[PDB]
């Protein structure tokens, strides 16, 4: 779990892997899309994947659930939301019982100790 | 997994699920293509009409 | 694996600019003294050591090249043979290798 | 209108949500791919009927 | 050993007379491929 | 130039030529279209090894000049 | 002032080879058709061509066999099967008699499901029996 | 285990009008009944492999 | 890169799986402006080699020359 | 050391590594082009390297070492013994020190102790 609104990009990268994705913060721009008025927080956009959920609850308040929340800007929010809790439960995980795959780790190329150089 | 499968691996699960239509106007489409080529080749050699 | 990918263990700061990639800055970069001063710097110990780190020197050397050797039993016969009969702790502690 | 999504299932047991929705009855006698070769396939029933447009100017049918 | 120390775990030299018969494995220069066209 | 030393690696391009080197005297020359040779028409195997840079050879020679 | 009586000449064109491409060839191609080459000029264009064709084809599902290794975990450096180090390579088949009756290409429609697979229709008329169908 | 999975053979009709020893041939041959022996491999067929004596003219690409 | 220990599959420069490439100048002077090839001939041994010179210019005086 | 006059051509070979080298045997026709009378018996060819230093010999005693040894059935001779030997040398060095980089070794893919699958 991350424990700060922040996190260095390095660290969810592979190193010894192809790095086919990355975990970005989240997309303030989407916010600015959204035609309605609404009351957000500056302290709330950072921390991951939260900006995406309040934006929902903001199209399913003014809009509902059909043929009027069914438009781009608040369909996007959904599938983000949707998205970034699925790949960060994921990234935890994996930086969880493989820490040894990220950039970073001491684990990924282990240093050895001076023992084991012979001198 | 541990009695009967192999190592847990790390993959990128596409939710997009390609699928080619087995269609009908598809090939009414192709063979008219082909009876055009067809027909080029017969009127290029074997057109007699002039 | 991508075959342009490096890992660097120091921080590099890169350039935002259209057409090009590359390392515009390092973050807390220090400049220090031109070459200039480095040279006024260093021809201030190089005349001092011209001028009265010279006496006594061609015993100093004689030792030095001795503890360039591979194995210490070589160095002691070199220490015996070369430089008057001298001991390996106390030649060690001229040259500034002990504790 | 959460509320709203769930409003067939109020009315049943789990029984009956599960032998109405769940257990279909397998039939894979279906042409399910009808649905495309209609759609697709319209693009040529609807040019043989526009390829008899009457405007008169050619570069205007173009 | 000649002011040179070495460490190394206890050598066993039973391990010298180890039966390990030798077993048949031949090597194709030229074999197949995962996929075909 | 002698002839190199037989070694049957070979990288075929058009169909499966077969190369024996023992079956012919001199090597035939190698056609683009029909085989490539190994590497190294005259060469031997040996063991070699990388040299260690300066900077961490010269933290070698401190330690064991301070160990002794 | 240019000559404008050619304006848009190009498109114009374009648009009748659309129309009838049969039509527009023929007679773009007439005097030109006059002078016939002989049977056998005009079977090595024929053959070249679709030779060529044939290559292409050939090379486009290649190219599908190195999405498929991509997929499948193999990154790809450069791109085709010219293998420029210790690799054999598959040139493809001379478009000449000899190879083309000692080599034929894989057809895909001959690789059929196991006729084993209609044995377990056995299972059926066994169950039919049992439950008096 | 992906390559492991790819080498164990598929199965290649026998029937052959490509190859013209086999167009003349299995005019010949005689068509044979195979005995279902509880196995959903039986090879009564040619096999997808270019190794195969029964394949090696076909070009796998 | 083959001699150095890397076997090559296919060749040339147009990566087909995940790599950058870098595809050569467009001859526009857009580019021709902006970018210019590498040079051989201005990459050089240090100047500083020409300070070994020192150790001579010492030995002969040394040696009485 | 090889104690036989055949070896295995895949034990010689690398599991792990490129194969460019074989470690052929002795190549009998380059003994039919030498032009002299010569009495050579069939139980000294098959043993490694051996032939063509017996060949290299026979040439050295019809012609000598100037201006007739060198022809292309006596020069070949010797640059195969003398290439025969450095690299049985070092496949021999290679297959006391280095078992696990040839094939048909237990060592080059280890099979595991029913101890390490726990079942
Ligand atoms: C007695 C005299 C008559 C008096 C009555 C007068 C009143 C007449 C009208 C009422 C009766 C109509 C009968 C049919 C019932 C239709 C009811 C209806 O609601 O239809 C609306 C219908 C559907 O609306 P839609 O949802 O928008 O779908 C069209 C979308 O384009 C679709 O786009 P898409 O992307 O969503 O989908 C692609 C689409 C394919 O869509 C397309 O590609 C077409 C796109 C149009 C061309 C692209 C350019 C468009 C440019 C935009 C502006 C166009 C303006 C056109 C305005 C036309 C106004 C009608 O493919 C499909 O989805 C499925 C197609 C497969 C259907 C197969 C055909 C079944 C029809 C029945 C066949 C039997 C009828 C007789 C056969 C025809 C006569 C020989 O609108 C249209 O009809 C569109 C025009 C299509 C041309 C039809 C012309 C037929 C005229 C026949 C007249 C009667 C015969 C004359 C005989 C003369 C002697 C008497
Ligand atoms: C405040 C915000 C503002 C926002 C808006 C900003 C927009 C600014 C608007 C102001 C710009 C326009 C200024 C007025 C121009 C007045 C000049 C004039 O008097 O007419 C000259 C020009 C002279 O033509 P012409 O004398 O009748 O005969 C031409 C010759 O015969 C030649 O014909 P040809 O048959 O002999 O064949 C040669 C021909 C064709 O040769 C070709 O092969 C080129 C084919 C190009 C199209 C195809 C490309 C390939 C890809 C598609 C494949 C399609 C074919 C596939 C076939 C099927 C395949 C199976 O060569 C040409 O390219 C002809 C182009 C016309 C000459 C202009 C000089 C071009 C030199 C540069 C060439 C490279 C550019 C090409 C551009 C495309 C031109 C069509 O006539 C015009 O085209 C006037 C165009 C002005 C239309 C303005 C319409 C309203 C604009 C506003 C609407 C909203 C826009 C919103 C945009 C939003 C942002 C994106
Ligand atoms: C350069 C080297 C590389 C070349 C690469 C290959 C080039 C492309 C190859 C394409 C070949 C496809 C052939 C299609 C069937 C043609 C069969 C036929 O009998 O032809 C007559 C046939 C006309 O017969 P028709 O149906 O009775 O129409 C007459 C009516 O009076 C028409 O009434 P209208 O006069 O009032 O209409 C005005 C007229 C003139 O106006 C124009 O056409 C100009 C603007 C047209 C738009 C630009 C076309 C963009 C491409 C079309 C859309 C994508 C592909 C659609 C599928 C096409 C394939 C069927 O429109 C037409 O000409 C006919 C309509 C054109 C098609 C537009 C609708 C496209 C959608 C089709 C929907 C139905 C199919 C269902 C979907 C199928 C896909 C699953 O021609 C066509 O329909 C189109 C042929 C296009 C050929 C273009 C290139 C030909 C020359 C290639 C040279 C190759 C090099 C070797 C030469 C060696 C020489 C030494
Ligand atoms: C989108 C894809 C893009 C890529 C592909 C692009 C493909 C573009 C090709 C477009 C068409 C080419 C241009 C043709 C112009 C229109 C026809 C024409 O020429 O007017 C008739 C006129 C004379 O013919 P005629 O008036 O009917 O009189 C003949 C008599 O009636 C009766 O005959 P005769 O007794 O007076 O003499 C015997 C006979 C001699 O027999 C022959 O006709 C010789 C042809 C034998 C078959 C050659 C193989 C077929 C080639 C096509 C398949 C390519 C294979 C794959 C290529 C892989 C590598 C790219 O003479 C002829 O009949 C005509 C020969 C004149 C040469 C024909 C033009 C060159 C061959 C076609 C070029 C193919 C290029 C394809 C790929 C290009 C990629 C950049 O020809 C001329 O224009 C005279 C030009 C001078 C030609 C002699 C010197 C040429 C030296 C350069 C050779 C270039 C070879 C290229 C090799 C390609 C790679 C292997
Ligand atoms: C009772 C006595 C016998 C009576 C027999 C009855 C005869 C009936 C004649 C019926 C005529 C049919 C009319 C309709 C066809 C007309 C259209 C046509 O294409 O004619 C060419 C026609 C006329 O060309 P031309 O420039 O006036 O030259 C005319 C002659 O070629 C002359 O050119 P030349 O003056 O420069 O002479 C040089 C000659 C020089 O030739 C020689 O000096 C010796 C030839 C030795 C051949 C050695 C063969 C070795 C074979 C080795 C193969 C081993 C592999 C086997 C595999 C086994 C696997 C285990 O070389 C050639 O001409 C090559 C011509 C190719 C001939 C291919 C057939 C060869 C054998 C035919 C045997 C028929 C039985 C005759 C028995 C007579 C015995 C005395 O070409 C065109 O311009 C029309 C368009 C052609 C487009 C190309 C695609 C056409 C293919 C489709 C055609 C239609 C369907 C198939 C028809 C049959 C085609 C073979
Ligand atoms: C198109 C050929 C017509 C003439 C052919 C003559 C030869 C006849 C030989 C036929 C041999 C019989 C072989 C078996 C045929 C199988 C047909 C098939 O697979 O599709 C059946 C399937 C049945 O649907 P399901 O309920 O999903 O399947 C249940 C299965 N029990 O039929 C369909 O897919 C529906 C579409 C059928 C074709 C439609 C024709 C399209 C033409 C449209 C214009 C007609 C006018 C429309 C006016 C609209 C007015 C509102």
């Amino acid at each position: 779990t991350i424990f700060a609104e922040t996190w260095e990009a390095s660290e969810y990268q592979y190193r010894n892997k192809a790095n086919l994705k990355t975990l970005p913060v989240n997309h303030l721009g989407k916010l600015a899309e959204l035609k309605f008025d609404f009351v957000e927080y500056k302290a709330h956009q950072l921390i991951a994947c939260h900006l995406y959920e309040r934006m929902t609850i903001h199209c399913m308040n003014q809009y509902g659930l059909f043929k009027d929340f069914y438009r781009p800007e608040c369909l996007d929010a959904q599938y983000y939301f949707k998205t970034c809790v699925e790949l960060n439960a994921a990234y935890g995980i994996q930086k969880k019982f493989f820490p040894e795959h990220f950039v970073g780790s001491p684990y990924a190329r282990p240093v050895p100790q001076f023992q084991q150089l012979g001198l | 997994t541990y009695f009967y499968g192999g190592i847990l691996e790390f993959v990128y699960f596409d939710k997009s699920n390609p699928d080619m239509c087995i269609l009908v106007h598809t090939l009414w489409i192709h063979l008219l293509i082909l009876f055009l080529i067809f027909t080029g080749f017969v009127t290029i050699l074997f057109s007699f009409y002039g | 694996m991508q075959n342009t990918t490096n890992i660097v263990h120091v921080p590099v700061h890169m350039g935002h600019t259209h057409y090009f990639d590359y390392i515009d800055s390092f973050p807390k970069l220090k400049e220090g003294p031109t070459l200039e001063e480095n040279h006024i710097t260093n021809q201030k110990i190089l005349r001092e050591q011209l001028i009265s780190g010279q006496q006594g020197l061609e015993q100093n050397l004689c030792l030095r090249n001795c503890f360039k050797l591979s194995q210490k039993r070589y160095i002691e016969f070199c220490l015996d043979r070369k430089c008057g009969g001298a001991d390996f702790q106390r030649a060690a502690t001229i040259l500034g290798y002990t504790k | 209108d959460f509320a709203e999504l769930l409003r067939p299932l109020r009315s049943l047991s789990f029984n009956q949500v599960v032998d109405r929705y769940v257990l279909i009855p397998p039939n894979h006698t279906f042409y399910r791919n009808w649905t495309y070769e209609k759609f697709l396939g319209g693009f040529g029933l609807s040019y043989l009927i526009l390829r008899e447009l009457p405007l008169r100017n050619f570069y205007a049918r173009v | 050993y000649e002011d040179f120390v070495f460490t190394t775990p206890y050598f066993q030299p039973e391990s010298t007379f180890k039966s390990v018969p030798k077993l048949f494995s031949d090597i194709l220069l030229g074999g197949v491929e995962w996929v075909y066209t | 130039a002698p002839n190199p030393y037989p070694n049957g690696i070979h990288f075929d391009r058009v169909f499966p030529t077969h190369y024996d080197p023992l079956a012919e005297t001199n090597r035939t020359k190698a056609n683009l279209q029909l085989i490539k040779y190994a590497p190294g028409n005259y060469s031997t195997l040996v063991v070699t090894s990388e040299k260690l840079p300066r900077p961490c050879i010269r933290t070698i020679q401190n330690y064991r000049r301070c160990q002794m | 002032f240019p000559d404008r009586g050619n304006k848009r000449r190009w498109f114009k064109n374009l648009f009748r080879l659309i129309k009838n491409p049969m039509g527009y060839i023929f007679w773009k191609t007439y005097k030109a058709r006059l002078a016939k080459p002989s049977l056998i000029v005009t079977s090595m264009f024929i053959g070249f061509t679709l030779g060529f064709i044939k290559l292409k084809a050939q090379s486009i599902a290649y190219s599908k066999k190195q999405y498929a290794t991509l997929r499948a975990g193999k990154n790809i450096e450069g791109s085709g099967q010219v293998h420029f180090g210790y690799h054999d390579q598959k040139w493809g088949m001379p478009a000449i008699p000899m190879f083309q009756l000692m080599y034929y290409e894989l057809p895909g429609n001959s690789i059929v499901v196991n006729p084993c697979r209609n044995q377990n229709y056995r299972l059926y008329f066994e169950m039919r029996k049992k439950l008096g169908i | 285990a992906t390559r492991w999975y790819g080498r164990q053979p598929g199965h290649l009709l026998r029937a052959d009008t490509y190859w013209i020893p086999n167009l003349v041939s299995q005019r010949f041959a005689k068509h044979q009944p195979a005995h279902w022996d509880g196995t959903q491999n039986m090879p009564i067929f040619r096999l997808a492999d270019p190794k195969h004596k029964d394949s090696y003219m076909v070009q796998f690409r």
